[PDB]
Order: structure tokens, then sequence, then C-alpha cells
């Protein structure tokens, strides 16, 4: 199957010079359509330190369709649904920046750990985190500190 | 059907105007989905496993000690 061999190789490349801050693979090689991420919250961004897993599961026809990518721990972001659903448009099925096959796992992390640092103000995965991060962003810098706590178990 | 020497599908590429090109089969199963071009617009495995795990609770560990400073 295509999906198998593209994960593979991913799998490969991705783990020979990972960015900083990221690990993904495979929760076991016997499934590779099932991936975990922990993915840091860069420094001096305000998720600074924060270390959040999510699940990427992919479908059969990948690198056709795009994975879909749930936060496993809590989360208070303009792009993540209450259940943790990412919701931005790489991850987004066929004037965005859309899924097409020349994307990889690396690239959708690349662009999740930038939307930390710069969230989609005009998306609503999460109106009420939206709406903070303009009017009050003093306390979404506050509540995202406690998130951060949270995501270290502290 | 498939190369005798090597046993993969030795299938026909097809071009398209942007210059890039792909395999037919992988770009009629692409057109299904969206008619744009692609790429512009239009070993154990143990040994694998406990590396992967090991370097998940490393990040978690180097984590507490950036934000405990
Ligand atoms: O002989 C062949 O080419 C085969 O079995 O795929
Ligand atoms: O068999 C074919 O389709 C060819 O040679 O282009
Ligand atoms: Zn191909
Ligand atoms: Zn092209």
């Amino acid at each position: 199957g295509t999906a198998l061999k593209r994960l593979m190789a991913e799998y490969k490349q991705l783990t020979l010079n990972p960015p900083e801050g990221i690990v993904a693979g495979p929760m076991n090689e016997e499934n590779f359509f099932e991936w975990e991420a922990l993915i840091m919250g860069p420094e001096d961004t305000c998720f600074e330190f924060g270390v959040f897993p999510a699940i990427l599961s992919f479908p059969l026809d990948y690198p056709l369709s795009p994975p879909k990518m749930r936060f496993t721990c809590e989360m208070f972001h303009p792009n993540i649904y209450p259940d943790g659903r990412v919701c931005i448009s790489i991850l987004h099925a066929p004037s965005a920046e859309r899924w097409s096959p020349v994307q990889s796992v690396e690239k959708i992390l690349l662009s999740v750990v930038s939307m930390l640092a710069e969230p989609n103000d005009e998306s609503g995965a999460n109106v009420d985190a939206s709406k903070m991060w303009r009017d009050d962003r003093e306390q979404f810098y506050k509540i995202a500190k406690q998130i951060v706590q949270k995501s270290l178990g502290l | 059907d498939d190369c005798a020497i090597c046993w993969d599908s030795m299938q026909a590429a097809r071009k398209l105007p942007c210059g890039h090109l792909f395999h037919n089969s992988c770009l009629r199963s692409w057109l299904e989905q969206d008619t744009s071009c692609p790429t512009c617009r239009m070993g154990s495995a143990d040994e694998r496993q406990r590396m992967l795990v090991q370097r998940k609770d490393e990040l978690l560990q180097q984590a507490r000690k950036r934000f405990l400073n």
C-alpha cells in the first residue's frame, strides 16, 4: 500500500533529523496508521516549555487525505476544539493552504508549532480563546501558563 | 504488469504544464480529489520503539527543567 510506504519512509526521515522540541512516530510499528507526537511550546512564546501530546490518525488513502490530529491533553487555543481536535488549513481535506500529497507529517508539525506561537485569530475551533487572544491578551497569557503547568503534570 | 527484474509496478509518468510530473496512477488518484497540481496549484523494531519512547520522556523531563528556571 502507498500509505504504509509513505508513512514508513516519513518516520525514518523524521527520526534522522528531528526538529527541536518534537518527537513523533507510530505508537507501535505493527500499526503505522496511529502515531503520537509530543510538541514542546517554543521558548519565549506564551506556551513556552509546555509539552503537548497529540495523536495523529492517518487515513487509508494517505497522502491523498490529511491525518486527523487530536491533542490529548487540555488546551486553550483558538485553533483547537474542546475535545482536542486541531483545525488548521493544512489539516483540512480537499484560499487557505490546504492538504496536498506534497505535505508531510513533518510539515504538519512545523505548522502546529507555528500556530502555538501565532494563533489564527479569525478561525473558530475556540471562540472564547479567539476573543480573549485579542481583547484580553493579558488573561490569555495567564491561562496559557496554567495550561503549560498542567501538561507538565505540575 | 510489473518489471520482471525488480518486482515493481513499472508504470508511465504523466507530465504537466507547470513542469512537475508523477506516476499516472498516483496523479489520477489525486485528480479524483481535486483538479490541481499536487506540487503547486494548477535493524530491530524493538530498539526503535525504545529509542522513541526514551526521547519522549526526555523531552518531558527537559521541559520541566526549563520551566523551573
Ligand atoms: O513475476 C512478476 O513480475 C511478479 O510476480 O510480480
Ligand atoms: O503503455 C503506455 O501507456 C505507454 O507506453 O505510454
Ligand atoms: Zn507516485
Ligand atoms: Zn506543478
